[PDB]
C-alpha cells in the first residue's frame, strides 16, 4: 500500500537554495526546472524509464538584516516576486528589466510574514512522456550532445525583491520544494549501484558490484 | 493552532500558474508500473562469492564447485535477511527493501547448476530455523529441513523460505544474524563426469520475492553519499 | 525434430518448443492525424535479416547490438531509413548458439531501450564511433576503461557502460542460455518510446546484450570457441506518408 | 500554503466599483470573431521576391517569369515553415503563428498566372518531403511529389502540404530548413505569346490554413521592439 | 524429467519411472491387547534419512547396513529407541547410483531378513564391534577372514557371511541396477517378525546388502569411482505406550 508510485514519489523534497540582495552585485535568482540536482530525488525517478507528472512549487523566502553600518534605520514590509519563464519564454538579463512586466510568465507577488507562496505546473512536454534516459543526439548534425532531448524542457524560475525595503542591506533566501502529483511510470529500470558525478550525464566511475565478507561459508 | 503553517506532508489543492491550456493526451506505451512489488519479484543474480576482489570482476555472481577435497565439505552459506546483508542488500529485493523501515514476507531461491550435460553430483540444501545456529556439520545439516537436490536429473532447485522480517532499526551490518536463519550446501556426493569433459563446474542464485509481502514506514536510502 | 519459420524470402531453422518471451506482453501491433500527419505502411521489409556470427571463447566479456543501427545498411530496413524520415517499428531477437554436450557456460540474452552507455572522461560524452558499430558487434571489456581526454564508452562487463549492478539487468525482457539444457532465446520487443513515431538516425529504440555470466569450458580437443548467431526481424515498421493531401 | 498571494494567470471573483449601474444592452454588428483560427484560414499574398530593395516597394508580391533562358531552369523556392521564415512570418498565417510556441497542422497555398489571355506554358510544382533536400534539377523534381500546372487551361493552381509542425523553440531564422519541405517551381515549358502581346509575365501567392490546424501555449510577438 | 517425494522435513528427487519393488506383496501398515498392552504410534518419525555415501571403485567387494542399527543416533528414530521399548518397523530403501554413460557396471540391492552372520572361528560367534557399524557401513572381503582365536564376523562376499550361494539371494526382495539401463532402486519392506512388537537395540529385523557382480569399469580420464547413495525412512512405526490403565 506505501509501495504504489504515488506513494513513492510524491514527497517534498528541496531542490534548490539561494540568496539575492535589495544592494550589491548580487539582485536576483535563476534556476532552470531540472529535477535532477538532488540526488535523493534523482535516484527515485530513475527506477522507470518514462514518467509522466505535475510539479506543485513551495517556496520558503526568508530575509536576514546583513551586517552594515547605514545609521537612521526603519524598514517596512518586503514584497518578493517569483516568475515562472514557461518553455520557450523571454528570460531577464537584469533586475530591473522589461521581462518581468511580460504578461504571459505567471509570476506571483507574496508579501512578507504569510503562508508561503505556491504555484501548479501542469505536464509541459510536446510530446506523451518526460524521458529519464535518452540513447540518441539532440540534433541530427554532429554538434547536437548525446543523451539530451529538449521534450524535458520544463522552464526556468526568477525571483526578485520588488522593492528595496529600508535604507540598510538585506539578504533573503529562497527554498524551492518539489512535489510530483499524478505520476504515471513506466519501464522500470535497475537502481544507480554506483555514485552520481554530473547532473547533465550518465557518466560514473567503475565500482564493485556489493560489499565484501571473509568467506564464502561465513 | 495548525493553520498558517507550511508542513511537507500535506496534501491540499495549489493554484494553477499557467490555466487555460491542453496537456496532451495520453498514450498506450508498455509496462506501466502500478505497485514496487511487481519489481521485487523479478528474479536478480544474487553475488554470493563477494569474497575480497571476487567483488570488482564478474565471479563475484558464480560459485565454484570442486569434485576433489569434497567427500561431506560445505560448498556456500549466508544469513537470510534480504536488506542490510552483503549478498542481498543490492539485489533488485534488497534495493526496494532498503527503503522500507519495516518488511515481513516469504523469499523464493533459485538455484542453477552450469555445468556440462554429463556431470551428475548431488547436494544438501539446509534451512537453519532462525533461532537455530547454521549447521556444523553434514549430519547436523541433514537433521533438519533439507532437500537433496540431483543434478543429473533436475539442473534447477527452487526454495520458498518463510518467517523473513525486518531484524534490526535504520542499517546494520553483520554476518550470523541472531533473528534470521541460515542458508547452506554441502557435497553429498561428488561430481562424476567422462572423460574429456571438466569437472570444475559453477552455480548460479536468484532471489526473489512473494505474494504475502509488506512494506511500511518509507525512509531514506543509506546507499547515496 | 526441428521446424521452419519462412517470413518473405528468409527461412529459418527452430526448435519445436522455443519459449518465446513476449516483451512487456504486449505484440507488436500497428498503429491504431488523418490529412495533418499521413502515414504509410511497409511490408517487405519484414524478413530475417541474419547478422555477422561472433565467437565465443573463455575469455570473452561480452557484445551489444544496438536494434535500429544494426540494420541501417542492410537490405530495404537500410534504404528506408535514408528514404522516409519518421518510422515506428518491432522487433523479434532470434539469438541461437551452438555447442557440443561436453562444453559448459551460461550467457544473459536481455533486450535494454534507451540503454544511455556512459563516458570513460566524466567531462564530456562518448563519440558516436565509439558508441555506434555498424554490421559488427561492440564488445565489452573486463577492466575499466583508463580515463583522460577521451571519449571512450565505458565498457566494464560489471558495470555494463549504463553504471547499475550486472545482476539486476533482469528486470528488462530476457532469457538465459544454459548450455546444458536450453540452446537458443527469442524475445519479441513492441515498440517502446514517448512518441508515435521518431528519426531513426538519431535514436536507437532497443539495445541488445548478450553477456556470459559463467565463463565458457572444454577439454582440450573441443572446438575452442562457441559461434552465437543473432537474427533480428523488423515488425510492424510504418514510415510517413510523403505524398500531399 | 498558496492563500495571500498575487498571480497574475488567475481567475478569481472581484468586488465590481460601481454597482446598481446599467450597462448598454449588445446590438448586432456584423463579423464577430469567435475564434483566432478563423482569420489564419483567409488567403494573405506572400512576399516571394523578398529580395534586396523589393521589400520597399510594390515588387515583393510579383514573382518574375520570363520566357527567354528558362528551357528548364527554376522560377522560384522557399522552404515550408509559416511563422520564423521571411517569406511566411509576415503573413496572416504567420503573424497569428508567431504567438504561440507548437502548432501543427496542414498549409493551403494557392498561385494566380497574372499574364495575357493569350499566353500559355507549363510550370512543374514539386513538393520536397521534411528530411530530403530541395531538387537540384527538373528531373530530380518530376521524380517526386510533382504538380503539372497548364497555364493555359488553368489561371490557377491550389497545393495542400501536410507534415507542417513547429521546427524550434523561441524565434529563430534560417534558410533550408532540415524538418521542413521545400516548395519549388521549374519551367516546363516557355512562355509561348503571339505577336503584340507582352511575353514577360508575373505570378502571386496565397497561403491560407485548413481545419486540422492546433496551436498551444500561447507567448510574446517577437516583432514588438 | 524428475520428481521431488516430500516426506515432513525432507524432499528426495526421483525419476517419474521408479519400479517400486513391494517387499513381499504387502504394504507396511499399521498393527490391526486393549488396556493389558496399550500402544502408543508415532508419526513424525517418518521422514527421508540419508546415510553417508559410499564410494564404489574396481576393488569393492560390498557392503551391509543393519536396517535398526543405521538409523540408532539419527533424529527421533535413534531417540525414540532408547526412550520406548517395544516397537515394529517398516522400511523404504532408496539406493540411488549416478554415474556417467562411460562408465560400465552391476550392482544387487538386496533386503535380507534375519541375516545371521559367520564367525571366523566355528567355537566362537562374532563380536558386536565387528557386526553392528553405526554412522558408517560395513565392508565384505575378497578372500576368506583368517581363522583363529577371534571374533571376527566371516565376511567372504561369495558365501555373504551367511555362508550360502551370492547367486541364490535373489530369492528376498531385490533390485538389480545396470548402468546402462536401471540408475536406483527402490525397496518397501513390510514388519517381518515371529512377534507383534520387538526390543530394536537386541534385535535387527531386516539387513540391507549392496554387491557389485560386475566390477566398476572405466577409461583412464573419467572419475575413478562411483558415488552410491542410500536413504531410508521408516513407515508405520508404533512403539508401547508409557501411561497407566
Amino acid at each position: 500500500s506505501e509501495s504504489t508510485i504515488e506513494n513513492f514519489l510524491c514527497r517534498s523534497a528541496c531542490v534548490y537554495f539561494t540568496e539575492y540582495e535589495n544592494s550589491g552585485a548580487k539582485r536576483y535568482a535563476e534556476w532552470v526546472l531540472t529535477p535532477r540536482q538532488a540526488a535523493q530525488l534523482r535516484r527515485k525517478l530513475e527506477f522507470f524509464t518514462y514518467v509522466r507528472f505535475d510539479l506543485e512549487l513551495t517556496f520558503v523566502i526568508t530575509s536576514t538584516q546583513q551586517p552594515s553600518t547605514t545609521q537612521n534605520q526603519d524598514a517596512q514590509i518586503l514584497t518578493h516576486q517569483i516568475m515562472y519563464v514557461p518553455p520557450g519564454g523571454p528570460v531577464p538579463d537584469k533586475v530591473d528589466s522589461y521581462v518581468w512586466q511580460t504578461s504571459t510568465n505567471p509570476s506571483v507577488f507574496w508579501t512578507e510574514g504569510n503562508a508561503p507562496p505556491r504555484m501548479s505546473i501542469p505536464f509541459l512536454s510536446i510530446g506523451n512522456a518526460y524521458s529519464n534516459f535518452y540513447d540518441g543526439w539532440s540534433e541530427f548534425s554532429r554538434n547536437g550532445v548525446y543523451g539530451i532531448n529538449t521534450l524535458n524542457n520544463m522552464g526556468t524560475l526568477y525571483a526578485r525583491h520588488v522593492n528595496a525595503g529600508s535604507t540598510g542591506p538585506i539578504k533573503s533566501t529562497i527554498r524551492i520544494y518539489f512535489k510530483p502529483k499524478h505520476v504515471k511510470a513506466w519501464i522500470p529500470r535497475p537502481p544507480r549501484l554506483c555514485q552520481y558525478e554530473k547532473a547533465k550525464n550518465v557518466n560514473f566511475q567503475p565500482s564493485g558490484v556489493t560489499t565484501t565478507r571473509q568467506s564464502i561459508t561465513t | 493552532p495548525g493553520s498558517c503553517q507550511f508542513l511537507t506532508s500535506d496534501d491540499f489543492q495549489s493554484p494553477s500558474a499557467m490555466p487555460q491550456y491542453d496537456v496532451t493526451p495520453e498514450m498506450r506505451i508498455p509496462g506501466e508500473v502500478k505497485n514496487l512489488m511487481e519489481i521485487a519479484e523479478v528474479d536478480s543474480v544474487v553475488p554470493v562469492q563477494n569474497v575480497g576482489e571476487k567483488v570488482n570482476s564478474m565471479e563475484a555472481y558464480q560459485i565454484p564447485v570442486r569434485s576433489n577435497e569434497g567427500s561431506g565439505t560445505q560448498v556456500f552459506g549466508f544469513p537470510l535477511q534480504p536488506g542490510y546483508s552483503s549478498v542481498f542488500s543490492r539485489t533488485l529485493l534488497g534495493e526496494i527493501l532498503n527503503y522500507y523501515t519495516h518488511w515481513s514476507g516469504s523469499i523464493k531461491l533459485t538455484f542453477m547448476f552450469c555445468g556440462s550435460a554429463m556431470a551428475t553430483g548431488k547436494f544438501l540444501l539446509a534451512y537453519s530455523p532462525p533461532g537455530a545456529g547454521a549447521p556444523t556439520k553434514r549430519v547436523d545439516a541433514m537433521l533438519g529441513t533439507h532437500v537433496v537436490w540431483d543434478v543429473g536429473l533436475q539442473s534447477s532447485c527452487v526454495l520458498c523460505i518463510p518467517w523473513i522480517s525486518q531484524t534490526h532499526y535504520r542499517y546494520v551490518t553483520s554476518d550470523e544474524y541472531t533473528a534470521g536463519g541460515f542458508i547452506t550446501c554441502w557435497y553429498q556426493t561428488n561430481i562424476v563426469v567422462p572423460a574429456d569433459a571438466q569437472s570444475s563446474c559453477y552455480i548460479m542464485c536468484f532471489v526473489s520475492a512473494c505474494n504475502d509481502f509488506s512494506v511500511r514506514l518509507l525512509k531514506d536510502t543509506p546507499f547515496i553519499s | 525434430r526441428a521446424r521452419s519459420i519462412t517470413l518473405g524470402n528468409s527461412t529459418i531453422t527452430t526448435q519445436e518448443c522455443a519459449n518465446v518471451v513476449v516483451g512487456y506482453g504486449v505484440w507488436p501491433d500497428y498503429l491504431k492525424t488523418a490529412e495533418d500527419q499521413p502515414t504509410q505502411p511497409d511490408v517487405a521489409t519484414c524478413r530475417f535479416y541474419t547478422l555477422d556470427s561472433v565467437q565465443w571463447q573463455k575469455t570473452s566479456p561480452g557484445w551489444w547490438w544496438k536494434l535500429p543501427d544494426a540494420l541501417s545498411n542492410l537490405g530495404l530496413f537500410g534504404q528506408n531509413m535514408q528514404y522516409h524520415y519518421l518510422g515506428r517499428t518491432g522487433y523479434t531477437v532470434h539469438v541461437q548458439c551452438n555447442a557440443s554436450k561436453f562444453h559448459q557456460g551460461c550467457l544473459l540474452v536481455v533486450c535494454v531501450p534507451e540503454a544511455e552507455m556512459g563516458c570513460a572522461t566524466l567531462d564530456n560524452t562518448p563519440s558516436s564511433a565509439e558508441l555506434l558499430g555498424g554490421d559488427s558487434a561492440k564488445e565489452f571489456a573486463d577492466k575499466p576503461v583508463a580515463s583522460g581526454s577521451n571519449k571512450l564508452v565505458q565498457r566494464v562487463v560489471y558495470n555494463a557502460g549504463m553504471g547499475v549492478g550486472v545482476g539486476n539487468l533482469t528486470i528488462f525482457p530476457h532469457q538465459w542460455i544454459n548450455l546444458r539444457t536450453n540452446n537458443s532465446a527469442t524475445i519479441v520487443m513492441p515498440y517502446t518510446n514517448s512518441v508515435p513515431m521518431d528519426n531513426m538516425f538519431r535514436h536507437n529504440n532497443v539495445t541488445l546484450m548478450v553477456i556470459p555470466f559463467v565463463p565458457l569450458d572444454y577439454c582440450p580437443g573441443s572446438t575452442t570457441y562457441v559461434p552465437i548467431t543473432v537474427t533480428i526481424a523488423p515488425m510492424c515498421a510504418e514510415y510517413n506518408g510523403l505524398r500531399l493531401a
